[PDB]
């Protein structure tokens, strides 16, 4: 177990035989020492033996109980599970570093002894906050923006992807992206297709539910999502619509508006603290963009500033392409009606219309949709 | 040649190795034991010495002693409360009152003094560890940096030159400007040089759920840093700890001002802090209270404004000494193209500039480049700003 | 029974109580504002009766409180909401000084500089008489303060405190105190031993803590 990092001839050469036939040797001389032990001294298994001797010295009653802090020889005072707190010692098979104030322990029952620890079982707000598999299809399903599909990657991607390039620049890649555009125009699009593609733990949390009914609980909620991205790898913090954080007020929060600042501002930290940061990039996206405050947006917590513009009749047509390939498309209907029907059509109106159009034709279980499918949806999904 | 001759050669012994390390004992892949080969100290000997003779001592906590004799009252977390005596290996010294101790769980007898409790959420916010933040990154605003280094560390290092001399230095400074303008940065340059303790406080973990909780917060924090010999304190975004006192009609934001007035109680008055320095560091100062605004807490007032001309031409130098540039670019030009510019808008500069000569193919960035990310930072992201709402603080 | 003084905040509040805690020798006791707020309901209003029966125990003893709005906010009538537990506090300390059987062995000294949060309650006439307000410092006291406390500084005998106290206008004691302690640090810069005039003046500067902004095209 890591026993030896260098591979680097990657040849058929002498060096790789002979690095490997050390080894050989240190392997053996460090077998036949450990096989003189047992031959000489036998006096116990040691398969079993100590550990049967460790078995029955730990009772078979295993208390749970909590620690709180440590003093370093080999005791501490721990918590029991009533409330009823002690001083008991810690033993030597105890492996003295996965200890924490906080950490789940296994006590005697006799003298409450310190026996072992205990594997955590977290957490049901992690898994809350993790995407577990790869959303949907890729960056080919979008189609017509081009411009922000490089910007992202930029920004994220080729950063993880191609750490050379920045090197060779003697540069740091930029913090912060925002994305903002009209509704439904493909922002939370866009970040399926970043948690399609990357290999980075990918976390996920609409800015309406930062928001609690107990005072402090929000500012709370902030510092253990990030302590959360922090404590896992290279990972993607992804925050929709953060302007709901400040439009919306809700009865439900005791504080009114003055514990939506003190909220706001332990996020203000939380992007461009003076702790050390790590490897966390943080990407958000809004509708509202005049509402939220530039104390948030400015350069050193978000760099990046990317605007969707509303698709262009060219770009539609794409669309259009995109989300009728699969189906069963009759030949009656002719795309480009259906372009300039509305002047200023989003993204999602048109699947809109794609999917309720097919809805029609399972009323008469049919299995290809004609034109008045399309006559009749544009007065249903746009018309009310 | 020897194409599969060095491969088998190789995996046979990657095995063997594994294949005899399963014969010594690291295996059995845990719920919470050690390595095998290192508990070999308690394995006969202490399992039945640290065991069999040593009890558990149920810790309690001392209300009082008495006149006349020990006779000491002691109390336990929801039991009752006992009438207690010493044992023979403690002195009756260091038994003061209001002192945690242990105690068996059959006569009821003191054993040892313990240290009080730290409530660890107070803990956390130790800083333990040291940034890499130089003065050598603060620059534009040397006089600042003067103004600030001779209340912080000056009495620290050379506490012979203000004795002598016959004066009580300053203890408190705060720290206000626009946002972006180097504020936290300077403040990360303090902890890097200093060697006392330096605990860090953020405004926003202050404000709790329940109703004074966060003013006893506050006194833990003050009582272990007395007990130290020097500590600075740091306090970072205080408009959300305390603005002004304003109570109208139904009492709002009643109990963020009771956290205040207890700060304020800890930093004058009544056998004082001693060997304490504060440090705040606030985006909007015109919100705050005048009676923390009063010299004795927060005595030093040091401005961080945009930087003029040359306080910018020094930034560029910094935050692009260390990327491939062509030669003969000139950075003064590039300073008067950004009238009243942060030094947080000059770092994107530099480092959108040279995502441009990553754009194409190139290795090194030209005058060109920065103009293309002059004009996409400044007057194109000009949407926003930040800024202009901030000179006027409001 | 009972003293009450308020005033702006640098005017000196806490030096008197300092003063008499180091003249009588009696059981002094002292409060926070804050202090008396509890997480448990019952435990700052049992905190409360503990003071004035410890004080009631030692029967020479005077008892103070600093910022005292902490705790006296004036009480409102609100549904859905408001703090309540916060004002039992405050009346148990009307009636543990005074109503129901009184006494007369124990003095109160309360110290605020916000007088119109208080709750009239506790502003009768019995609960708190005297009520001593403390202005800002004229002219001629500004002349006694930074005078006190150039006490331990080498000062040379340039200087004329009649002057300094009247280029020192609206300052409290406080900022006249912080004038001479930055005085006596501006000399350490130039490497001087005693202070002179202009090491004052260039004091005042720093504690007004005025903005630069190159201003010199005026007269
Ligand atoms: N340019 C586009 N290309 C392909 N599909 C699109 C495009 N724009 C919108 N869509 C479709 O519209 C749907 C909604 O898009 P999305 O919610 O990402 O827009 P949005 O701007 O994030 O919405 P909101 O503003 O409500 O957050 C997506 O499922 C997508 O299929
Ligand atoms: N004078 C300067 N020299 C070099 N870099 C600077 C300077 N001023 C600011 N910066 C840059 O600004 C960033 C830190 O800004 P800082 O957090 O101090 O802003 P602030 O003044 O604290 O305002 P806020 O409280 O909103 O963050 C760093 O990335 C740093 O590179
Ligand atoms: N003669 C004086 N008059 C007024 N203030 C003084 C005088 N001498 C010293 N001081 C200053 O007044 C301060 C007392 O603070 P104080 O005004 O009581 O605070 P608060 O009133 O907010 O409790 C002391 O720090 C002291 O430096
Ligand atoms: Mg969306
Ligand atoms: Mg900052
Ligand atoms: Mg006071």
């Amino acid at each position: 177990a890591s026993k030896l990092p260098l591979v680097t001839p990657h040849t058929q050469c002498r060096l790789k035989l002979l690095k490997l036939e050390r080894i050989k040797d240190y392997l053996l001389m460090e077998e036949e020492f450990i096989r003189n032990q047992e031959q000489m001294k036998p006096l116990e298994e040691k398969q079993e033996e100590e550990r049967s001797k460790v078995d029955d010295l730990r009772g078979t009653p295993m208390s749970v109980g909590t620690l709180e802090e440590i003093i370093d020889d080999n005791h501490a005072i721990v918590s029991t599970s009533v409330g009823s707190e002690h001083y008991v010692s810690i033993l030597s098979f105890v492996d003295k570093d996965l200890l924490e104030p906080g950490c789940s322990v296994l006590l005697n029952h006799k003298v409450h002894a310190v026996i072992g620890v205990l594997m955590d079982d977290t957490d049901p707000l992690v898994t809350v906050m993790k995407v577990e598999k790869a959303p949907q299809e890729t960056y080919a399903d979008i189609g017509g923006l081009d411009n922000q599909i490089q910007e992202i990657k930029e920004s994220v991607e080729l950063p993880l992807t191609h750490p050379e390039y920045y090197e060779e620049m003697g540069i740091k890649p930029p913090k912060g992206v925002i994305l903002y555009g009209p509704p439904g125009t493909g922002k939370t699009l866009l970040a399926k297709a970043v948690a399609n593609q990357t290999s980075a733990t990918f976390l996920r949390v609409v800015g309406s539910e930062l928001i609690q009914k107990y005072l402090g609980d929000g500012p709370k909620l902030v510092r253990e999502l990030f302590r959360v991205a922090e404590e896992h790898a290279p990972s993607i913090v992804f925050i929709d619509e953060i302007d709901a954080i400040g439009t919306k007020r809700y009865d439900s929060n005791s504080g009114g508006e003055r514990e939506i600042q003190r909220t706001m501002l332990e996020l203000l930290n939380q992007l461009d603290g003076f702790d050390s940061r790590g490897d966390v990039k943080v990407i958000m996206a809004t509708n509202r963009i005049e509402t939220l405050d530039p104390a948030l947006i400015r350069p050193g917590r978000i760099d990046r500033k990317i605007e969707f513009p509303l698709p262009d009749e060219k770009t539609k047509k794409r669309i259009f392409q995109i989300h009728t390939s699969r189906m069963t498309l009759a030949d009656d209907v002719t795309l480009d009606d259906l372009i300039m029907a509305k002047d200023d059509l989003s993204g999602a109106d048109i699947k809109a219309i794609c999917t309720e159009a097919g809805l029609m034709a399972l009323r008469e279980r049919r299995m290809k949709v004609t034109n008045e499918d399309f006559k009749k949806s544009k007065e249903n999904v746009l018309y009310k | 040649t020897y194409s599969r001759q060095i491969k088998q050669v190789e995996d046979d012994i990657q095995q063997l190795l594994k294949k005899i390390n399963e014969l010594t004992g690291i295996k059995e892949s845990d719920t919470g034991l050690a390595p095998p080969a290192l508990w070999d100290l308690a394995a006969d000997k202490q399992t039945l010495q640290s065991e069999q003779p040593l009890q558990v001592a149920r810790c309690t906590k001392i209300i009082n002693a008495d006149s006349e004799d020990p006779k000491y009252i002691i109390n336990v977390k929801q039991f009752a409360k006992f009438v207690v005596d010493l044992s023979d290996q403690v002195a009756p010294t260091d038994i003061e009152e209001g002192m945690r101790v242990g105690v068996d769980r059959n006569k009821y007898q003191i054993h040892i003094p313990l240290p009080p409790k730290i409530d660890p959420t107070v803990t956390m916010m130790q800083v333990e560890e040291k940034p890499d933040v130089t003065y050598s990154d603060v620059g534009g605003c040397k006089e600042q940096i003067e103004k600030l280094r001779e209340v912080v560390e000056t009495p620290l290092l050379h506490p012979e030159r203000f004795v002598n001399l016959g004066i009580e230095p300053p203890k408190g400074v705060l720290l206000f400007g626009p946002p972006g303008t180097g504020k936290t940065l300077c403040a990360r340059a303090v902890a890097n040089r200093t060697d006392a303790c330096f605990i860090r406080v953020i405004g926003s973990e202050l404000v709790q759920k329940y109703v004074g909780e966060g003013a006893r917060m506050v006194r833990e924090l003050f009582e272990m840093a007395r007990t130290k010999k020097a500590c600075l304190i740091f306090f970072d975004e205080i408009d959300a700890i305390g603005g002004a006192r304003f109570d109208d009609g139904a009492g709002g934001d009643n109990e963020v001002q009771r956290t205040m007035l207890e700060l304020i109680n800890q930093l004058d008055g009544f056998d004082p802090r001693g060997n304490i320095k504060v440090l705040m560091a606030t985006n909007r100062p015109d919100t705050l209270d005048p009676a923390l605004m009063r010299p004795g807490r927060l005595d030093r007032k040091i401005e961080f404004s945009l930087p003029d001309l040359e306080g910018r031409t020094h930034i560029f130098k910094i935050h692009a000494r260390s990327m491939s540039v062509e030669r003969d670019i000139r950075f003064e030009l590039l300073a008067r193209l950004c009238p009243n510019s942060t030094g947080a808008e000059i770092r994107s500069v530099c480092t959108e500039a040279g995502m441009f000569a990553i754009r194409a193919r190139r290795k090194i960035a030209t005058e060109k480049d920065f103009l293309e990310a002059v004009n996409k930072v400044i007057k194109s992201y000009a949407k926003f700003s930040a800024t202009p709402r901030y000179m006027t603080y409001n | 029974k009972g003293v009450l003084m308020y005033g702006p905040p640098g005017t000196g509040k806490t030096l008197l109580a300092r003063a008499c805690a180091a003249q009588t020798k009696a059981t002094f006791l002292k409060l926070a504002g804050p202090q008396l707020v509890q997480m448990f309901i019952g435990d700052g209003a049992k905190l409360v009766r503990d003071a004035f029966a410890l004080a009631k125990e030692k029967a020479p003893s005077i008892i103070f409180i600093d910022e005292l709005d902490a705790i006296g906010t004036k009480r409102f009538d609100s549904e859905k909401a408001g703090d309540r537990e916060v004002q039992r506090t405050m009346l148990e300390l009307l009636n543990q000084l005074d109503g129901f059987q009184p006494n007369t062995q124990v003095k109160v000294i309360a110290a605020t500089n916000r007088v119109d949060i208080l709750d009239p309650a506790l502003l009768r006439s019995g609960r708190l008489d005297r009520k001593i307000e403390f202005p800002m410092p004229n002219e001629e006291a500004r002349a006694r303060i930074m005078q006190i406390h150039s006490r331990k500084m080498n000062v040379s005998p340039d200087v004329n405190y009649e002057e300094l106290a009247r280029c020192t206008d609206d300052f409290n004691g406080a900022q006249c105190k912080a004038v001479c302690v930055e005085a006596g640090m501006i000399a350490l810069r130039r490497g001087a031993t005693e202070l002179t005039h202009e090491d004052y003046m260039e004091g005042i500067l720093e504690v007004q803590a005025k903005k630069k902004a190159n201003l010199q095209y005026y007269a």
